[PDB]
RNA sequence: CGGAGGAGUACGAAGGUGCGCUCAGCGUGGUCGGAAAUCACGCGUAGAGUAUAAAGGCAAAAGCGCGCUUAACUGCGAGAC
RNA sequence: GCUGGCGACCAUAGCAAGAGUGAACCACCUGAUCCCUUCCCGAACUCAGAAGUGAAACCUCUUAGCGCUGAUGGUAGUGUGGGAUUACCCAUGUGAGAGUAAGUCAUCGCCAGCU
């Protein structure tokens, strides 16, 4: 079981280190099937945008490799500009920053989030 | 082995034992070998012939093994070589284990020395071999001071009496 | 002869600045050995474990978290 | 001679001795004992010359249990040297006694017997003291 | 039944340190009284009978009544106060039965 | 001229940063190998450690490793003790 | 009414024992071709996937078993005035710690899926 507790040990420090900064924080998740990212306010209680693999235009691909996560990235980026956040914190979650999330990453950034 | 134990021992076990559920059947995860070379601090070239050696009888490289803490009664020191380890897992694992039972066991001139007992009391078994001759390498000739191994398999059994009907499955004399 | 007789000179340790009190950035609030008290909100700390505040605000004192530490933060 | 087998310092400051003993007040291993009503010390060789008497008189017939262990040190000057330079040498050990503390409990002898052998003792403390037995609450 | 105490009601004047020992020095006992489904009452005892009732053995293990005027009530000793060096009962406790 | 202990140093890494890891104890088995070298698995648990005396501290560990490096920078400095 | 993520809070919320959950989600799970990886090991990290299982794990439920919380009353201490000096007493204000009765198998917020 002490998979999920490193890795959590691991998340520990960025994100006690995003909240002393006060900067909006983008959060992302990934399991063997799925991957998910959502805004979170400064406060770390509200979310502003989400975007998983488990969306309806999305659902019915593969969803667990590159190229979900690419779209993932990119839809995470647009619903973002909708609410209006330009600047954020990249939380990986401890995970790391490798394949899948290293490529939801750059497609937020080519998106136009500024991290 | 491998396919040969999917095939066979999976069933067999399952029914010897009388298991509900396949999730829980024994298996074998890994096998650690060891070489507790003391006092190397002296000679500086046992410990490297360990090394070799256990490079040829397995395929992989080994690790040597650093002292934690000092005693005065032995002369080790805070961190520095006294030993070494390697383990293997996955094809390696099964292929080491066929060609240590196969070939080994009968080449020592004593048998029997490994009882049935001697499982750690969840399923892990612990065994002694001397001299690294009876394996697949050059014997005392162009070797240096001989050497002895512990060899432990570390399964997913709960009880000794599991562990000891998978080893005996495999074929394990006792 | 004993062999006793030394002692250091006093260092002046401790909370200079209560709660309720207004402060402004730059004030040091408590001077301490170790962390007895730690950082909130809008509250740095020193290389020597001084806490002071960074910017202007009422000073509060509580205890928080999951080892119950004590906190020290400015309200602007 | 109690005395500790050792002890983090080997010398304390004086003190002083208040209130009373609510702790060590209630007979807890024997069935009568001997507790003291008015406060002071006592030494290691009152404890000895008492715990002497109270086994001779009872013949070594029952238990006697003692309750005061003398842990504190105690200085003084070595004779005709001047005030200063430095705190004396430990000579003796005492305990400090609080009104209501229990001294001696006996275990297994007769009312009459306890008695005479606790009068035998009271004579050589440096304080009053009083019979008490057991009772449910 | 067999033991009964007559006992008066301890007012909030009379509670506290310096009124506890006004009533000491009166020769009475102060008692509180608590227990289920009811909230805890302060009451005052004779010096005496309760001296008495202790010396009896079976007092701590049989229902005594406690009557203050009308108000009767039936408890179990509980706790017990002395004092360290005179051995003489302080405060007393009683748990409704 | 009360009761107890330390200092007159060390380190180009034992500094910076990114990433990563948790101690000590006991119990089982396992060659020499045992009271106590190394290996594997459990139990309860901060009692380990922090260049050095004690104290105040230490999970985002301030404890322990690896890669790259010189912020062990220049001019200052609101405001405080 | 379930599942996942992120917070508030930090034991009345925790440990322990026992029992359930696979539609979805999560978890184990397949192998190691490319990205990446171990002072050795696809054990962890990583990638490419759904043939199996809810066994383990994580969650949810029950239990006062350990733990935790905890009155009222009394006692100790104590500021001011007075009386005494083994450190107490009176007037007035204040008031623990320990122990007793009793309580507890938490409570809220934002978002997304499944009925």
């Amino acid at each position: 079981n002490e998979k999920k507790q490193s890795r959590l040990r691991r998340a520990k420090s960025t994100r006690l280190h995003i909240r002393a900064l006060g900067a909006t924080r983008l959060c992302v998740n990934r399991t063997p099937r799925h991957i998910y990212a959502q805004v979170i306010s400064a406060d770390g209680g509200k979310v502003l945008a989400q975007a998983s693999t488990l969306d309806a235009s999305l659902r019915s691909g593969t969803t667990g490799n590159i190229e979900a996560a690419t779209k993932v990235g990119a839809l995470i980026a647009e619903r973002a500009k909708a609410a209006g956040v330009t600047k954020v914190a990249f939380d990986r979650s401890g995970f790391k920053y490798h394949g899948r999330i290293k490529a939801l990453a750059d497609a937020a950034r080519e998106g136009g989030l500024e991290f | 082995l491998k396919a040969r134990y999917n095939d066979e021992l999976k069933a067999k076990l399952q029914e010897e034992l009388s298991i509900k559920n396949v999730m829980e059947i024994p298996r074998i995860t890994k096998i650690t070998l060891n070489m507790g070379v003391g006092a190397a601090a002296t000679d500086k070239k046992l410990l490297d012939g360990a090394v070799a050696d256990m490079q040829l009888i397995a395929g992989q490289k080994p690790v040597v093994t650093l002292a934690r803490k000092s005693i005065a009664g032995f002369k080790i020191r805070d961190g520095w070589p006294i030993g070494c380890k390697v383990t293997l897992r996955g094809d390696q694992m099964y292929e080491f284990l066929d060609r240590l039972i196969s070939i080994a066991i009968p080449r020592i001139r004593d048998f029997r020395g490994f009882s049935a007992k001697s499982f750690d009391g969840r399923g892990n078994y612990s065994m002694g071999l001397k001299e690294q001759i009876v394996f697949p390498e050059i014997d005392f000739d162009k070797i240096d001071r001989i050497r002895g191994m512990d060899i432990t398999i570390t399964t997913t059994a709960r009880t000794d009496d599991e562990g000891r009907a998978l080893m005996r499955a495999f074929g394990f004399p006792f | 002869s004993t062999k006793n007789g030394r002692d250091s000179n006093p260092k002046m340790l401790g909370v200079k600045v209560y709660g309720g009190q207004t402060v402004t950035a730059g004030n040091i609030i408590v001077r301490q050995r170790g962390t007895e008290f730690h950082a909130g909100a809008n509250v740095g700390m020193g290389r020597d474990h001084t806490l002071f505040a960074t910017a202007d605000g009422v000073v509060k004192f509580e205890v928080k978290g999951q080892f119950g530490r004590r906190y020290v933060k400015v309200e602007t | 001679m109690l005395q500790p087998k050792r002890t983090k310092f080997r010398k304390v400051h004086k003190g002083r001795n208040t209130g009373l003993a609510h702790r060590g007040s209630t007979v807890s291993f024997g069935s009568i004992a001997i507790k003291a009503t008015e406060r002071g010390r006592m030494t290691a060789r009152q404890i000895e010359a008492a715990r002497r008497t109270i086994s001779r008189r009872i013949k070594r017939g029952g238990k006697i249990f003692i309750r005061v262990f003398p842990d504190k040190p105690i200085t003084e000057k070595p004779l005709e040297v001047r005030m200063g330079n430095g705190k004396g040498n430990v000579e003796y050990w005492v305990c400090e006694i609080k009104p209501g503390k229990i001294l001696y409990e006996i275990e297994g002898v007769n009312e009459d017997l306890a008695r005479e052998a606790f009068a035998l003792a009271a004579a050589k403390l440096p304080f009053k003291t009083t019979i008490v037995t057991r009772t449910v609450m | 039944a067999n033991f009964v105490l007559n006992a008066q009601a301890r007012a909030e004047d009379k509670q506290g340190k310096g009124a506890s020992r006004r009533l000491r020095r009166e020769s009475l006992v102060p008692a509180i009284i608590y227990g289920g489904n009811a909230e805890p009452v302060a009451v005052t005892l004779e010096l005496r009978e309760l001296v008495k009732a202790l010396e009896s053995n079976v007092f701590f293990e049989e229902v005594v009544e406690i009557k203050v005027g009308d108000k009767v009530e039936n408890v179990k000793i509980q706790a017990l106060q002395r004092h360290p060096a005179k051995n003489t009962p302080m405060h007393a406790d009683f748990k409704r039965a």
